[PDB]
């Protein structure tokens, strides 16, 4: 009489996780102002120094 | 199986697997300008200019 008994089990878990992100933001606002007052024009010719 | 010798034989395997696999990806951009001049050649230097 023999009597021959065997077992086995076996697991192997695995996990993973990624992630990413990213953020961005500008401005160029900008403003612009002319309070004119007057204008001349010089003589080209015939002028004193 | 047994005669009366007896041969002696027995196996059972089991193997399993389980894989899994996931992805997201999301973008999201906005961009907006606006300029906004008036010329006004009213005649007012100060008072007209505002
Ligand atoms: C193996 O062990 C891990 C850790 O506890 C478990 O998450 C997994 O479910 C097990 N395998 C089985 C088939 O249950």
């Amino acid at each position: 009489k023999g009597s021959f008994r065997f077992s086995y089990s076996k697991n192997e878990t695995y996990q993973l996780f990624l992630s990413y992100s990213s953020k961005k933001e500008k401005m160029f606002l900008h403003v612009k102002g002319e309070i004119h007052l007057g204008r001349f024009v010089m003589r080209n010719r015939d002028v004193v120094l | 199986y047994e005669d009366k010798i007896n041969v002696g034989g027995g196996l059972s395997g089991d193997h399993c697997k389980k894989f899994g696999g996931g992805k997201t990806e999301r973008a999201r951009k906005a961009m907006a300008v606006e300029d906004i001049i008036s010329r006004v050649r009213g005649g007012s230097s100060g008072w007209s200019g505002g």
